[PDB]
């Protein structure tokens, strides 16, 4: 078989740069490259290595040495984000995601931390959320603990995409935990670690205040 | 205007059975072999095989032999993938392509011009359900000074997507919707939040708006403050 390679795994940039994205193959063949945007079917975008297909502009090149295939595509537009793929016969390369990140300065999250609803509480499970509001840039940590206690496997955590207007993430994330483990507890913290913030900082709250 | 045209999107429980179907114009269907390829989100690209509308002769990738056929209906320019004993490693959208060099003497299968616009198909063995809606009340735990935040959480529902609004669509500055994310439970769970003034908590009215059309149910539930005597 042939095996592809395809390096970075994540490439994050802003419209008018340009990217660059590199396949490694196992064989000398044909290469071309596939692009998928976002719930879209992927097109071709140059086959043999450096070859551009129909109605592909010329920011998009490819070039080859040896096993090494780049594509680059100058000044990034909107429509450029995606997935990139290489691929020879009938083997492909894992993908690249090439996405939009607008530089703005540092903003620290805004952190809310939200216990269970009585109506949740009715039925079994109890939710906790915690919520990041409008931060940049995106890495972010968030940690639960309980009477102190760090936690994990528990939790999930989900990102937006960066704002249009003011480039902010932000991030939600929940503890889930059955009924009665939750009332074997009082205190639940959120703790979120962040380049805004000159240290951690914690949100809590003690089961069963109101 | 060369073309392949798609059967939609299907779900599927463990163990079952599926057929695609792809239909080809702008060319004559019996020139070139017809592709079968599936994207999962997050992995690799997977070629399971080919198939020659004139002669039906058949190629798979080892991995699906046995398990995989491929089928062409010469009447209508249709071809067709099934597949058999299907498990969650079978979520994906299925595409079929056709290579670029294409005449009535020749043809080079590997170049792919031509993609169908896809079939998502997700294996699960869970079935379709209705969220529960729970409040995520404002407080002095979700007050900052002077602005403050609240929101709902959208738990198990399968399958996706839903859609989430305040009043009626009249909210829509700061609020945050999330990715919904896959519980062990194999139901998903999201929630959409959004921060105000808390001077507007007293005389405002929050309510948020889910709506999941698979299921058939849609739940407005109203989001104050907890009254605290
Ligand atoms: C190919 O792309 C890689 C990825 O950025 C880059 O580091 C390398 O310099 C490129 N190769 C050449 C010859 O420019």
């Amino acid at each position: 078989e042939i095996v592809l390679t395809q390096s970075p795994a994540t490439l994050s940039l802003s419209p008018g740069e340009t990217a660059i994205i590199s396949c490694r193959t196992s064989q000398s063949g044909s290469l071309a490259w596939y692009q998928q945007r976002p719930g879209q079917a992927p097109r071709l975008v140059i086959y043999s290595g450096s070859t551009r297909a129909a109605g592909i502009p010329d920011r998009f090149s490819g070039s080859r040495w040896g096993a090494d295939y780049n594509l680059s595509i100058s000044n990034l537009e909107s429509g450029d984000f995606g997935v990139y793929y290489c691929q020879q016969y009938e083997f492909f390369g894992q993908g690249t995601k090439v996405q939009v990140d607008i530089k703005r300065t540092v903003a620290a999250p805004s952190v809310f931390i939200f216990p269970p609803s009585d109506e949740q509480l009715k039925s079994g499970t109890a939710s906790v959320v915690c919520l990041l509001n409008n931060f940049y840039p995106r890495e972010a940590k968030v940690q639960w603990k309980v009477d102190n206690a760090l936690q994990s496997g528990n939790s999930q955590e989900s990102v937006t995409e960066q704002d249009s207007k003011d480039s902010t993430y932000s991030l939600s994330s929940t503890l889930t935990l059955s009924k009665a483990d939750y009332e074997k507890h009082k205190v639940y913290a959120c703790e979120v670690t962040h380049q805004g913030l000159s240290s951690p900082v914690t949100k809590s709250f003690n089961r069963g205040e109101c | 205007q060369v073309r392949l045209s798609q059967s939609g999107g299907q779900m599927k429980k463990p163990g079952e059975s599926m057929r695609l179907s792809c239909r080809a114009s702008g060319y004559e269907f019996l020139n070139c072999p017809i592709n079968w390829i599936r994207l999962a989100p997050g992995r690799r690209p997977e070629w399971m095989g080919w198939l020659k509308p004139r002669g039906g002769a058949v190629n798979y990738a080892r991995k699906f032999q046995g398990r995989v056929t491929m089928t062409r209906d010469v009447y209508s320019d249709t071809a067709f993938l099934e597949l058999r004993s299907l498990t969650s490693d079978d979520t994906a959208v299925y595409f079929c392509t056709r290579g670029k060099y294409c005449t009535a003497r020749d043809y080079y299968n590997w170049d792919f011009e031509h993609w169908g616009r896809g079939a998502p198909v997700t294996v699960s063995s869970a079935s379709t359900k209705g969220p529960s809606v729970f409040p995520l009340a404002p407080s002095s735990k979700s007050t900052s000074g002077g602005t403050a935040a609240l929101g709902c959480l959208v738990k198990d529902y399968f399958p996706e997507p839903v859609t989430v609004s305040w009043n009626s669509g009249a909210l829509t500055s700061g609020v945050h919707t999330f990715p919904a994310v896959l519980q062990s439970s194999g139901l998903y769970s999201l929630s959409s939040v959004v921060t105000v003034p808390s001077s507007s908590l007293g005389t405002q009215t929050y309510i948020c708006n889910v709506n999941h059309k698979p299921s058939n149910t849609k739940v407005d539930k109203r989001v104050e403050p907890k009254s605290c005597d």
